[PDB]
């Protein structure tokens, strides 16, 4: 579920959301802590979900790393509420 | 590793987005460009505060 009380975009056009986004700011969690130059790239699946690739520079490893995920809408694809599973 | 992903605000031209996770301890500002304007910055912060998010938790991510 979305957190109680929050807005969720309700005319979502997944096709126009596809491609690369820059992470400008985050609340810090151990899964992303220390990563700089973070991007998210979205593409459309045949089964109607999204493929996700999260990329960042890890200045400790001195390396680029990414994690890949599969996202599905929890309702109408015009409601921007999804669940993402990373693998 | 799995969880909710919610676009809570998005401008008309799909250039700027506020995304939250399964509760108010997860929030992200996304942009089509690596830097944003002071004006866009304050609108995003105003919206997050309005919906009960604690904007003091933001880390400003290094970008080229």
């Amino acid at each position: 579920t979305p957190p109680r009380g929050v807005t969720v975009v309700n005319n979502f056009d997944a096709k126009r959301y596809l491609g690369t986004w820059y992470e400008i700011a985050r609340f810090d969690h151990r899964f992303e802590r220390g990563l700089e130059k973070v991007t998210a790239t979205y593409s459309l699946r045949d089964d109607g979900g999204l493929n996700v690739i999260n990329k960042g520079y890890n200045p400790d490893r001195g390396m680029w790393q990414q994690s890949e995920g599969k996202a599905y809408f929890t309702g109408a694809p015009t409601r921007a509420a999804l669940k993402v599973s990373f693998f | 590793f799995y969880g909710g992903y919610n676009v809570i605000a998005l401008d008309r031209e799909y250039r700027h987005a506020l995304v939250c996770g399964p509760d108010r301890d997860y929030l992200w500002i996304l942009s089509r460009t690596p830097t944003i304007s002071d004006e866009v910055k304050q609108e995003m912060l105003a919206v997050a505060t309005r919906e009960g998010f604690d904007v003091s938790k933001f880390i400003w991510v290094q970008q080229p």
